[PDB]
């Protein structure tokens, strides 16, 4: 209903003031895609004059004391991303208080289950309803609108029985689970365009995000492959190279491979990650420190020209893996490896693709820095998110390879481990799932921030993408550093191996609403996404027993 | 003969993939082409007024025309046009133009009210701001448009005889015809230059309307010819005002490159404001240029001279004959505009006033030049044509200290005359 | 396609190394070059009230014009002009016009208020009598031109248009136009393959369009003679659009006259003046059709209307005309000449003060004239011939004629319709 750019115009006026009269934004500091949205949205408020605030929140239980505490003449509450699942307006009393209304939010929200208040029924949740879906849940024209409403014993009794069908419907709804289906990215990126502001920042910021997602799902960047294609032809700044220009930001297209960071450097921690490739094939060690030895050390790896030979000669080399893996093609088969990508330069400093540039941006959140432990836990993690904001200057340079040189020990370090949780064989297979304890091991401090956990994860729900035509179901894992046994317990979802035709999102946040329903004997849903919870000790092992049989799949 | 789409101010594609459809003083509307389909993407120089947008062409447009409330685009293969507003409340219209075997839409042009679309067999179709058609008319073939307001602009070149304008006016009542097809002073041309001769037969480059009334067109001699006094067809003439060749060799210092040229955007009362392009090809590419300002010149120099008397500089004496020819044809045009339309910006008093009292004082520069080698004839000339009552006792002076006392009394007696005929 | 420079009556070199600049009612400017340089040597026809002189010339001026107060010289390729005075009063002075690549002076004209200089790219600058520099203006390629003290008239031609004339007046304070650009259609010279060899092929190439002369009347009528050798004359050029051109004058049907029927190419007409009835010519017997060292004796030759049979008149026989024949001619030259005459005097009024004698003896000969062909009407029995004839009389005393012409072919219903006239006139003279 929110033609996108009417509202832009709308809460232009609403607070242009020299005064404070002061708009604040929200953000999570949890999701990368959800950073690089706001950054571009700051700039453009930059010039075009207006006051700002910005504060990050971290926490899902936070936002109670962060806003419902202080607020004196915010007219224009801006958010991003928070509410499409539980309602805020239940979660805050917000009484009717002077039809055109005297405060107005907007809101982000990038989730798949929607809140048919949020949408029908608004006076304060102004949210985003442009062309995202044109088929938001079209069947409710009169399940709610009779909902609403609400001799006569035989004819109200087949009334009572509608609204228990309209009952049904929305019982199955709102029963689903979640991803998101469009990032961020593409919305506001969409929205200057209907503005029409020419800068290849922008160009450089708006993909970003939606290179985060290439490894939580498939299909949702595969239909952007025309839009990025598009505009970075229709943005064409240049037909020749005019080359020896310190300035311009030229872009181009160059292929790139899963083995990562390349161009910054080290195809020798290239042995471990195609390792990982190779674990993405039929083994995590054995044949591979073989078979690794027919395709790498072919050459011995210098010391001065290997800065010139694995920069440089090394496109006669990836030509050479490229007439290498054209005849890997019709025998192997294999196509985790080639791919089209994107790639930047700055006229100098060396050519950066953004493959590799979202893996700084997560390493650089994660390190760089009763319930007395946990408030100087949550001070660290939005003190952290803040160095990394300020990477997207040329002023970062120093500090940009600190993230690079952070990021290639950290993969060492968490495959040191995923080695040995594999040689314990503690994955157990009992029914459903499988199930692992990370009980305790070396360096168990890396696993506070959620962040780390979902690619442990990633490494993990690769360890069993094999063939397994039978019970594709992923694991809940478990580990514990911290007093009261915090447990910081999560889910992951199934993958494919490039063949989503079933839908596939999640089965765990209904069950999490179950046990979180039951006792409450000191159970905790204070973290932000629903695929992180928290258990205690002695409540663990009565949550399985809960679960192997609530079938809910 | 070849009927090629022409375009405002258009530029050809060359050796690359996208070239300028329209440019003028609003902005400036490319095109990029990619694997499938055309891009258009529409910049402005005011980017505070209004929102720059773009959108992908997928029929494939190749005319454009920008004014001050929307952007016309036309297809001379299929007929099919579309305008767009700036506005979000006015919505969009798309209606097919019937074209016969051969047929080519070669110029549009669009006004606020009033849409007009030419074609080269010379038919006339004409609509309104919502689409509904008023009339058909069959002229000869439009091959160039303009327009500011109500006013019609098309140049007309046929088969045989060719090379025609004509000026209409669409009024409310019906359409009153001020000229039928004048002939066209502009003079025809005798790799970048091959090139833009075939997509450019006629070779004009730009053409445009001023801000006060009047009518100017820059052809490819280079010359921009100034339609004045254009609402009485007894005193309507063409004034060549400005002579780029002139303007280049006296700011440079004395030479004459062959790279620099001046690609014309607009006229407002003072310079011309245009695009120094440096390269090979006459047409520009995408850098963005700042824009400049050229100050108006008349072209009356000799060649041999200047070299004899040395950035190529001009003296005194040389340089009052081109400031009375300057003057003269500004204060003219000043008078009729204000004693006909009135005012416009509320500071034409103060121009006006300056302009004459420099009109004045560098006819006192060749009057004293004359009174030197002792020519008391061509003095008397001279007097009769100042304006002001001041400057005839300025005369007086000059005359009293080149000893030539017969010269004096001729003065007065001009005086004498013009304040008998003011009290009639 | 290149042009030349054109001047007013002006020959070529030919096969010498000697020409005539200019010619006209003045008198003659010739020059002649021996070696290195030009002597230009001008002759008048009144030896009592000028004096001839000559001169040097170092720049080679092949421009010219001459009219009642000076002599102006242009050059074409440095665009130096140079203006001389007769009389003592006025000084020379020499200002050089300056020109682009390719750009050249084409005609020049003197009037003596103001200076007009024509280009090859069609740029109309305008000096006054002191050099004071006016606007200037753009306009189409200027090829001729004319001028008698007051007014400027330009021919224009290019490569992609045809002939045309424009009048204009260069007023005190600004230019207004008569005539703006309308079409002439004057016949283009015809060159054949078989004259690459001719002798007349050297005039041709000095003057591609064919204009051997081009002068105002004595009355203020504008006239032209081309290459077709018919002169035109431009009547009711107070009306923009009534202006006509009228053809009284062929040199094509008097030579053939005069020469008793021959065929002979010797014979020409070369035009200087006229004033309302005779063209001053030089008879030019040889082959070239221009003229050379030392001048024949001027004769006159009267304005003939164009209108005779060839087969009727070898059936009938200097060939003369007969009386019958003769009257439609008269007809038709003296009905051209009277209303010119009537306009000019009352929008003009009088220049020499007996053009009330020439316009009553010029009414005179007019209804003489039709009533020989009212005459021959009656002996044939045609009655309603003869009614529309007595319509076209002016004065009072023509109408009493006709009814004894009438009585005498013994028609007595002709003889009331003339009486319905005169009733019908003395009604109207008296509202």
């Amino acid at each position: 209903i929110s033609q996108f750019s009417e509202a832009y115009n709308k809460i232009l006026r609403n607070s242009s003031s020299h005064s404070s009269c002061q708009l604040v934004i929200f953000v999570s500091c949890l999701n990368i895609d959800a950073l690089c949205a706001t950054k571009m949205l700051s700039l453009l408020f930059k010039k075009q004059l207006v006051q700002s605030q910005i504060v990050p929140i971290f926490g899902y239980s936070e936002l109670r004391r962060h806003y419902s505490q202080l607020d004196d003449n915010i007219n224009s509450l801006l958010l991003v991303g928070f509410g499409g699942v539980i309602d805020l307006e239940a979660f805050l009393e917000i009484d009717p208080q002077e039809q055109s209304f005297r405060r107005d939010i907007y809101v982000l929200d990038a989730h798949r289950p929607w809140n048919l208040d949020n949408i029908f029924g608004s006076q304060i949740i102004q949210c985003f309803d442009d062309g995202t879906v044109d088929d938001t849940l079209g069947e409710q024209k009169e399940a709610y609108y009779k909902l609403l409403e609400l001799n006569d014993l035989s004819k109200r009794k087949q009334r009572k029985k509608q609204i228990h069908e309209y009952e049904g419907v929305l019982e199955e709804y709102y029963s689903q689970g979640t991803t998101v289906v469009n990032s961020i990215s593409a919305q506001i990126y969409s929205l200057l365009s209907a503005i029409g502001e020419t800068n290849l920042s922008n160009l450089w910021l708006n993909i970003l995000g939606t290179t985060s997602l290439d490894i939580a799902y498939a299909q949702v960047y595969n239909r952007l492959y025309p839009l990025l294609q598009d505009e970075v032809k229709r943005l064409t700044p240049s037909s020749r190279n005019s080359v020896k220009t310190p300035d311009t930001l030229t872009l181009n297209i160059q292929p790139d491979y899963y083995l990562f960071l390349l161009r910054h450097s080290s195809l020798y921690d290239s042995f471990y990650y195609s390792n990982y490739v190779n674990a993405k094939l039929s083994l995590w060690n054995e044949n591979g420190k073989k078979r690794l030895h027919k395709m790498f050390a072919r050459m011995g790896i210098p010391l001065s020209t290997a800065q010139e030979t694995w920069l440089y000669m090394d496109h006669s080399i990836k030509r050479e893996l490229g007439i290498i893996f054209d005849k890997n093609l019709d025998r192997y088969g294999l196509q985790d490896i080639i791919r089209d990508g994107f790639v930047r330069t700055l006229g100098y400093r060396g050519s950066i693709s953004a493959s590799e540039f979202v893996e700084a941006l997560t390493a650089l959140l994660e390190v760089g820095n009763s319930a007395q432990k946990l408030t100087n836990l949550r001070k660290r993690w939005v003190s952290n998110f803040w160095l990394s904001w300020d990477a997207l200057d040329d002023r970062k340079v120093e500090l940009l390879n600190r993230g690079i040189q952070l990021a290639q020990d950290l993969q060492r370090a968490i495959f040191n481990t995923g080695v040995a949780i594999l040689e314990k064989k503690l994955i157990k297979h009992l029914r459903i799932y499988r199930l692992c304890v990370l009980q305790d091991g070396p360096d168990l401090d890396l696993y506070r921030n959620p962040l780390t956990l979902l690619r442990l994860g990633n490494w993990l729900i690769e360890c069993c993408a094999e063939s397994e035509d039978k019970q594709l179901l992923p694991m809940v894992l478990a580990s514990i550093d911290e007093n009261t046994d915090t447990y910081l317990v999560a889910g992951l979802t199934p993958r494919y191996p490039r063949g989503t035709k079933k839908p596939i999102l999640n089965n765990f946040s209904m069950a999490f609403q179950q046990i979180t329903a039951e006792t409450d004997a000191k159970v905790r849903i204070d973290n932000f996404e629903s695929s992180i919870i928290e258990i205690r000790r002695e409540d663990l092992s009565p949550f399985l027993e809960k679960l192997t049989l609530s079938g809910l799949l | 003969f070849r009927y090629m789409p022409f375009s405002p101010a258009g530029t050809p594609f060359g050796f690359t993939d996208r070239r300028y459809l329209t440019m003028n003083e609003v902005g400036y509307v490319s095109t990029v082409k990619n694997s499938e389909q055309y891009s258009i993407t529409v910049s402005f120089f005011d980017v505070g007024r209004f929102r720059e947008y773009h959108f992908e062409d997928l029929f494939g447009y190749d005319l454009c025309f920008l004014n001050e409330k929307g952007t016309l685009f036309g297809q001379s293969k299929t007929g099919q046009i579309q305008y767009r507003p700036h506005d979000s409340i006015h919505s969009n219209w798309t209606k097919i133009i019937p074209l016969q075997a051969g047929e080519r839409i070669t110029s549009v042009a669009a006004t606020p009210v009033r849409v007009i679309v030419g074609t080269s067999l010379g038919y006339f179709r004409s609509f309104n701001q919502f689409g509904v058609p008023f009339a058909v008319e069959k002229t000869s073939p439009i091959v160039a448009l303009t327009a500011q307001n109500y006013r019609v602009f098309s140049v007309h070149y046929s088969q045989f005889h060719g090379l025609s304008y004509s000026l209409s006016e669409l009024g409310t009542s019906s359409k009153r015809y001020y000229k039928r097809e004048c002939p066209l002073p502009m003079s025809l041309p005798n790799d970048a230059n091959l090139d833009y001769y075939n997509f450019n037969p006629m070779g004009i480059k730009s053409l445009f309307f001023s801000s006060y009334g009047d009518p100017c067109i820059f052809g490819s001699d280079n010359t921009l010819l100034l339609l004045s006094k254009w609402r009485s067809p007894e005193e309507s003439k063409w004034l060549p005002i400005l002579d780029s060749n002139m303007e280049i060799w006296k700011m440079s210092g004395g030479k004459e490159t062959t790279d620099i040229h001046v690609w014309p955007l607009a006229l407002a009362y003072d310079t011309l404001n245009c695009i120094l392009v440096k390269g090979k090809h006459i047409w520009p590419e995408f850098p963005l240029p700042l824009p400049s300002e050229m100050e108006i010149r008349m072209p009356v120099f000799v060649k041999s001279k200047l070299l004899e008397e040395n950035e190529i500089q001009i003296p005194v004496s040389m340089a009052a004959e081109e400031e009375y020819l300057r003057s003269k044809v500004l204060s003219e045009l000043l008078t009729d505009t204000l004693e006909n339309d009135g005012e416009m910006y509320g500071n034409e008093n103060e121009v006006l006033a300056a302009l004459n009292g420099a009109y004045d004082k560098a006819l006192l520069r060749l009057f004293a030049s004359a009174c030197s080698d002792q020519n008391v004839e061509k003095a008397l000339s001279l007097a009769h044509e100042l304006k002001q009552d001041r400057a005839l006792t300025a005369a007086v002076k000059i005359s009293e200290r080149a000893e030539l006392p017969s010269l004096v009394k001729k003065i007065n007696n001009i005086r004498e005359a013009r304040y008998e005929q003011q009290l009639k």
